[PDB]
């Protein structure tokens, strides 16, 4: 590979899927799946039941001991049945090493909150709380972080407009700031850039 | 520009103009495209 | 190649005018309308075709690389000229 | 642990869309043709959701493109048709459902261009 | 089968009394918000509003949005009670700038191509 | 069975004997680059952009014209396929010139995108380029040849599809030019498609030049109603303006064409536009008016008069909830005379059977044929694509093709029959050959045009059509459920009108003057002022200003087919809905909407509110107006034929001569085909070339 | 009180409307020779119940369901209909 391609690491590689095995052998119970990525990133999907447990084991265990939370957020795929994929990004000081751990869930079902792991998650269960709907239970005190006060619906899910629904502006007759439905004097204009003649052979899907 | 000038072009303005804000000289935004629909005139004489 | 609208507008290069019921004209009373008085229509139908000995030319629009794209304009047709479809400019060969 | 309760998802109360943008709409789940300037077929594997189209107007000002439905610019993707469809049916929204069209198999023959006999014989190349 | 797991209530009738106990805390925080917040509307419409606001969501007959509701209802509460509101937000449940909309077939038809 | 073994990328498929490489990849999901390969073309194979290595193989073969072999194994992303493909590549970019920021065919270049994906990054071509003089084909296809690849995808459409060759290829090597050689017209009713199947910028849109780059297109699929086709395409719209008119794939319908109407049409959709409510002053001359005094005033009307003195009129292109709203305000008066302008013979069954009035075989029908025999009917100019498939049966399946009428150019040879209609009745006696050719054929078809029903003999036409048919049917048998009989229609609202039970024909008003008229968008000129009582009151609700407006006392600003999601069924039966790309401009509204408002305003409030409730209303009407895909039916030929057989009408000594003679005469035939400049100058073009 | 038109609306594969196919099959042509003017629209359902309707003056109209009939229940309910009798 010439100067133009990132290099490999075969060393970093061989030691993640290493590890990524053994957390799995230790947590059999919620471990769903362990992957390295190409560019040397381990993330360990497990079951929702597990967050407090497998959290816990990945802070405490004498061989791990991630004790940085780095950020926890999450993605909406509409397509899925559980909806909101929920990762958590976690780093070791002593190992100098990083880990990404994945569950899943949807609009109705409950996620454990982990503050009492980390309290960096504080906060950023609230901003889930707040871009995507997701509730954790037994949070010390969960509600809106960034939107208005007053504001509905939560704006990060993919079926909420760019724009939202209400605009504000100040009206004289009432003296007062108010919210109307909005109106864009020019519509945001939508680009249909994809192209066919797919791009990477190497991700192609069986076509069922 | 003493020592060196400008290219001259015939379409550059000979003579600078400053901020025309606030005066009647002042910019005002208007479309610069033609209607596209055109409506149907009825036509002048009775039809019956 | 500015021209007048019969109401006292100015026409401007795309040809713009509003008509006489037009509202919107209040806008520019007390002001002024916006029109460039250098109409590039007029302006390169003014450059003199460039006479050339060869069956195909190039064009860049001058400048070297401060133009545009590089273009090769074929010129077998003797009853028009060849145009660059980016400049403007126009060349022929030598008839006669 | 489990309360295993029979009813069909309902999510409306809870997604903050005002009401007449959700009994009022009608969106359209459909797999997108193929654009026929091209003849890439990456374009086409996935099913689109998509709303109604609604009012566009002149803006008196500039002579822009003007909207008053939020839902305008909004395209979702789903794996198969039954996602799509279950996405509508949890969000409220009436649908319908277009299904996919494949551009069927076909016989092709370099040879029959010089056919002996038969009209296939072509008369340039 | 379908079975899920819950977020507070088991069934409906421990949703219907987290319901009741929700719109008990309203019903007596309305006369201290709209002192609180100098609203020239009444105790009585604003009580009004509170009542149209639980019955827009009478329809609902599964628990768990059921306690969702909930959820923001008391979260709406507690922005109420520790004035994180202005008095815009609080008034923003009256849509007193909006001119009505008509809903019959007749008016839609003249005003334009909204159904 | 006979299914071979085959690998790509050592994946195991089965695949028929015949299949090409590059068809084998497609089963698996991966495209090979292409240029000059298309599906619905002849092989070419000299764009060789398709190059593959085949395993164990030194040589790379072209996957679009090389057969497959049993237990070969594709390699599909091989270096040395991929290198093929970047020399390729740079051999295409050499000479190509430095057009993209000019070209319209930026954002949807296939050279584009395949140099992306599959060439190289960079240039090591240090000469200079060549370019070529452009050539006029006409004012549809603009056309700049320095851009041109050589693929000869448009000589090989002209020649198969169009059934045109005056497309071709001049000189040797490098200055070889794609052309004609001479100054002419490339004139057809399917030349716009040479644009689309052109993959670089070489041919282009004319109307559409420099308008619109293809990332800011909304795209809405939708119906054609230029015809009784249907079909399908997509409107490509731009901060709410219609930009342009695509074709979209059906395989039954139009496959991947549409006409050169359908195609350049659109620019009437900006022009004599209905936008206000209009009546009648002091004077008697036409002035705007709101809704209210408008629908007022036509409810006055309604309600003074009710049964016979109440008519309508249908235009060729209403949709079916706007007819059957139309229907039921009628019957609200208890006024039946609900009439279309195409003209279908009411004798014996008439519309009671369905298949007394479809297109029984199908489109895709024509394809299992062995014989077609056509009556009284032009298919190139009234059905272009049916046409079209007639054309690909022919050279494909060696169709055999036979006419009755005026011996027009159809793209194809066929054998003239005459222009007598007796000859019909000749055929069905047994004396004409054509009575045994059409015996021995296992799968006979027989088209009948409704332009020669809207002659006075068309009752007598059908019935001696009927005739062949059961007597094909009495003497080869029943073949199973074949349909020999079909009626080709040429307007798009005939179908749905006569399945919601309108009248065909115009002679109920002649027979019965009404006293107040509804146009809904009749344009046809069939019932004028003369042919009416004195102050009659005529209403027109439409979206034109043509020879229907202002003859009326009352116009009612209506919505095009590119502005509703509206209903049409095609010739073949089949039920196709539009999507709304763009709103209706001013005051215009839907036109259901618009009957269902009168009559409201008029007391006679009708049940629906809705598009929903109105398309379960035509469900209550006419069941198979909600089936959105479906073209299967009973066939009730049987019936319908004994019941041809009560009325003994005589045929006229009059030749059967078509509207549409020539390519001039299929330009311009409905108001919007008539409010557009585009149509204008191709009438201008071939009426006289340059 | 006169009838307007009559629509027969059923299913071309289904059990339910196997009568009434067989109806039209025997004699809906000599329905027809009695009843010239009369528009008997003939249609197709699917996955529905065979139905008859009847357009009266002004509008009204009636439904009568034809599901598993035989041909002489539709032919009994067809001479119902246009003789006026209930
Ligand atoms: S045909 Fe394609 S590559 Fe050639 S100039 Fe046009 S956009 Fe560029
Ligand atoms: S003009 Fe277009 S379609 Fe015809 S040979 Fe050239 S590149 Fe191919
Ligand atoms: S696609 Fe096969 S040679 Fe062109
Ligand atoms: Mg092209
Ligand atoms: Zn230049």
């Amino acid at each position: 590979t010439r100067p133009t391609i990132r290099p490999r690491n075969d060393v970093v590689h061989k030691q993640l899927s290493a590890f990524g095995q053994y957390v799995a052998e230790i947590l059999p119970k919620y471990v769903q799946q362990v992957q390295v990525s190409c560019f040397n990133e381990l993330e360990i999907f497990i079951h929702p039941d597990g967050v407090i447990p497998v959290l816990t084991f990945l802070r405490d265990h004498t061989n791990a001991q991630f004790k940085s939370l780095a950020d926890l957020t999450a993605v909406d795929v509409p397509t899925r049945q559980n909806r909101f994929e929920i990762v958590y990004n976690l780093l070791s000081l002593r190992f100098n090493s990083r880990i990404r751990v994945k569950t899943y869930t949807d609009e109705l079902t409950p996620i454990e909150s982990s503050v009492t792991v980390y309290k960096a998650a504080n906060w950023y269960e609230r901003e889930i709380w707040d871009m995507f709907g997701v509730f954790f239970a037994n949070h010390p005190d969960l509600r809106r972080i960034l939107t208005d006060y007053g504001f509905e619906g939560h704006p990060f899910r993919k079926d909420f407009p760019l724009s939202g629904y209400v605009e504000l502006r100040y009206d004289d007759e009432v003296k007062r700031v108010v919210a109307e439905p909005v109106e864009l004097a020019q519509e945001f204009r939508k680009f249909d850039l994809n192209s066919p003649w797919e791009a990477f052979p190497a991700y192609r899907q069986p076509p069922e | 520009p003493t020592t060196k000038p400008p290219t001259a072009r015939k379409y550059i303005w000979t003579n600078h103009k400053f901020n025309v804000s606030g005066t009647p000289q002042q910019y005002v935004p208007y479309s610069t495209t033609r209607k596209k629909i055109q409506e149907w005139v009825p036509p002048s004489t009775p039809y019956k | 190649g500015v021209r007048t609208s019969p109401t006292g507008e100015k026409v401007t290069h795309t040809g713009q005018a509003y008509d006489d019921g037009d509202y919107r004209r209040v806008r520019f009373s007390d002001r002024q309308k916006e029109v460039n008085e250098n109409f590039a229509i007029d302006l390169i139908a003014e450059q003199p075709v460039s006479e050339v000995g060869s069956r195909v030319i190039s064009c860049d629009g001058g400048g070297g690389a401060l133009g545009h794209p590089r273009v090769y304009i074929n010129l077998d047709k003797e009853t028009k000229t060849g145009t660059c479809g980016y400049c403007g400019l126009q060349f022929r060969q030598p008839h006669h | 642990q489990l309360i295993a309760v029979d009813e069909k998802l309902d999510i409306t109360t809870l997604t903050g869309v005002p009401e007449e943008h959700i009994k009022t709409r009608k969106v359209r789940i459909f797999v997108p043709a193929r654009n026929n300037m091209q003849s890439g077929v990456n374009n086409t594997k996935k099913w689109k959701m998509e709303f109604d189209t609604r009012e566009r107007w002149e803006n008196p000002l500039m002579g822009w493109s003007s909207t008053a439905d939020p839902l305008s610019n909004l395209v979702l993707t789903f794996s198969t048709k039954e996602d799509a469809v279950a996405f509508a049916e949890k969000n409220g929204w009436s649908f319908d459902v277009e299904e996919r069209k494949v551009p069927k198999p076909k016989s092709k023959s370099y040879g029959a261009n010089f056919s002996w006999n038969k009209r296939t014989r072509v008369s340039t190349k | 089968g379908t079975s899920v797991k819950p977020i507070f209530s088991r069934d409906m009738n421990e949703a219907k009394r987290r319901v009741r106990e929700l719109y008990r805390a309203w019903y007596r925080e309305v006369p201290n918000t709209v002192h609180l917040f100098q609203l020239d509307i009444s105790v009585k419409q604003g009580r009004d509003k509170v009542r149209e606001m639980f019955m827009k969501n009478a329809h609902v007959t599964d628990p768990r949005v059921v306690d969702l509701l909930v959820i923001k209802g008391k979260m709406e509460l507690e922005e109420t009670i520790n004035v994180w509101k202005q008095r815009t937000h609080i008034m923003r449940f009256f849509h007193e700038t909006e001119a009505p909309r008509p809903t019959d077939f007749l008016s839609k038809f003249y005003v334009g191509h909204d159904p | 069975s006979n299914l071979i073994e085959v690998f790509v990328d050592g994946q195991s498929v089965m695949v028929e004997p015949g299949t090409t490489v590059l068809q084998a990849c497609e089963k698996v999901g991966m495209q090979i680059p292409r240029f000059c390969y298309h599906e619905r073309l002849s092989v070419a194979g000299n764009c060789r952009m398709c190059l593959v290595e085949i395993e164990k193989a030194p040589k790379v073969v072209a996957a679009c014209a090389m057969p497959v072999m049993k237990g070969w194994n594709i390699l599909t992303n091989s270096e040395k396929s991929k290198k093929a493909r970047e020399g390729v590549m740079e051999f295409l970019l050499a000479n190509h010139p430095l057009d993209c920021p000019i070209c319209d065919q930026g954002g949807e270049c296939d050279l584009q995108d395949q140099s992306m994906m599959f060439g190289s990054d960079r240039s090591r071509f240090l000469e200079g380029k060549r370019a070529v003089e452009d050539k006029n084909i006409g004012p549809l296809v603009k056309t700049i040849m320095t851009r041109c690849i050589q693929c000869t995808r448009c000589i090989r459409f002209a020649s198969e599809i169009a059934g045109v060759d005056d497309l071709g290829t001049t000189g040797r090597g490098n200055d070889m030019q794609v052309g004609t050689y001479i100054e002419k017209m490339f004139m057809s009713e399917l030349s716009g498609n040479i644009i689309d199947i052109c993959p670089v910028g070489a041919l282009t849109s004319k109307p559409y030049a420099f308008t619109a780059r293809p990332w800011e297109t909304r795209k809405t699929e939708s119906i054609d109603v230029m015809d009784a086709v249907g079909s399908n395409i997509v409107v490509s719209t731009r901060t709410g303006e219609v930009m342009r008119i695509l074709p979209r794939m059906h395989e039954d319908i139009n496959e991947e064409w549409i006409s050169d109407k359908t195609r350049f049409a659109y620019d009437g959709l900006k022009r004599q536009r209905l936008t206000q409510p209009m009546i009648r002053n002091e004077k008697g001359l036409l002035t705007y008016t709101t809704w209210e005094d408008a629908l007022s005033r036509v409810a006055g009307m309604l309600q003074s008069f009710q049964g016979n003195d109440v008519a309508a009129i249908a235009g060729g292109l209403v949709d079916a909830e706007a007819l059957v709203a139309l229907k039921d305000l009628l019957n609200r008066v208890d006024s039946d005379s609900l009439c279309t302008e195409e003209v279908f013979p009411t004798a014996g069954a008439g519309t009671d059977l369905r298949s007394n009035y479809l297109l029984n075989t199908t489109i895709a029908g024509v394809e299992e044929a062995d014989v077609i025999l056509l009556v009284g009917t032009n298919p190139r100019f009234e059905a272009p694509l049916f046409n079209a498939r007639i054309r690909k049966s022919w050279l494909h399946n060696d169709l055999k093709v036979a006419l009755i009428g005026s011996p027009v150019d159809l793209t194809y040879r066929y054998d003239h029959l005459g222009d007598s209609p007796k000859i019909l009745q000749d055929i069905a006696s047994g004396n004409h050959p054509f009575s045994q050719i059409l015996k021995e054929a296992k799968k006979p078809m027989v088209v009948l045009g409704s332009s020669a029903l809207q002659r006075s003999d068309g009752t007598a036409i059908l019935a001696a059509v009927s005739n062949i048919a059961q007597n094909i049917r009495l003497s080869s048998g029943v073949t199973g459920d074949w349909k020999v009989m079909n009626i080709l229609h040429r307007i798009a609202s005939q179908v749905a009108a006569l399945d919601l039970g309108y009248k065909p024909g115009v002679e109920a008003i002649r027979k019965n003057p009404p006293k107040v008229l509804f146009l809904l968008g009749a344009d046809g000129g069939c019932i004028t002022r003369q042919d009416l009582p004195k102050d009659c009151f005529i209403i027109y609700q439409g979206h034109h200003g043509d020879v229907g407006a202002p003859m009326a006392d009352v116009i009612l600003p209506g919505a095009a087919y590119t502005e509703k999601s509206a209903t049409y069924v095609n010739t073949e039966g089949r039920a196709q809905q539009t999507k709304v790309a763009v709103t209706p401009p001013g005051l215009a509204r839907e036109d259901w909407k618009i009957i269902r408002a009168l009559s409201e305003i008029a007391g006679m409030t009708l049940p629906y509110d809705t598009l929903d409730q109105v398309r379960s209303r035509l469900e209550e009407v006419s069941p198979n107006l909600v089936r959105y895909d479906d073209v299967e039916g009973a066939n009730y030929f049987q019936q319908a034929n004994e019941l041809s057989k009560l009325v003994n009408q005589q045929l006229l000594a009059d030749p059967l001569v078509p509207p549409q003679l020539t390519i001039k005469d299929f330009y311009m035939t409905d108001s919007i085909s008539r409010a557009s400049q585009t149509m204008a100058k191709c009438v201008k073009a071939v009426t006289e070339g340059i | 009180l006169g009838l307007r038109e009559i629509r027969i609306h059923l299913c071309q594969r289904s059990p339910g409307s196997q009568g009434v196919r067989d109806f039209i099959e025997k004699r809906y042509v000599e329905l027809k020779k009695a009843n010239p003017d009369l528009p008997i629209l003939i249609r197709e359902c699917s996955d529905v119940q065979p139905k008859l309707w009847a357009r009266y003056a002004f509008g009204q109209e009636k439904n009568v369901s034809l599901n598993n009939f035989s041909a002489d229940q539709v032919t009994r309910t067809l001479e119902n209909v246009l003789s006026g009798k209930a």
